[PDB]
């Protein structure tokens, strides 16, 4: 699938929702590991 | 009580724990197990970074749960 969403979906499986997934990979510059790193620290 | 790890790459990873293993003990074993760098990997649940040093009871971590694993990254 996309990768766009792909990183969204997978993260959506972690503890969080799509869009707070989505802010944070866009930023991080739709990064994966960079996305989840942003729920970790980033608040 | 074993845990599933999951990596940002696709591979999954059961290791077998007991009620007073620690954070850090369970970096060490994915270490020995693949290579993942320990300074980098880090442990997380329910969208909760476990903290180094604390038990698995610490986060009500359950049996079978479902692990997470995120390297540090560097941006400096």
């Amino acid at each position: 699938t996309t990768p766009k969403s792909l990183a969204v979906e997978e993260l959506s499986g972690m503890g969080f929702t799509e869009e707070e997934a989505h802010n944070a990979l866009e930023k991080c510059n739709w990064d994966l590991e960079a996305a989840t790193n942003f729920l970790l620290d980033s608040a | 009580m074993q845990i599933f790890v999951k990596t940002l790459t696709g591979k999954t990873i059961t290791l077998e724990v007991e009620s007073s293993d620690t954070i850090d003990n369970v970096k060490s074993k994915i270490q020995d197990k693949e290579g993942i760098p320990p300074d980098q990997q880090r442990l997380i649940f329910a969208g909760k970074q476990l903290e180094d040093g604390r038990t698995l009871s610490d986060y009500n971590i359950q049996k079978e749960s479902t692990l997470h694993l995120v390297l540090r990254l560097r941006g400096g």
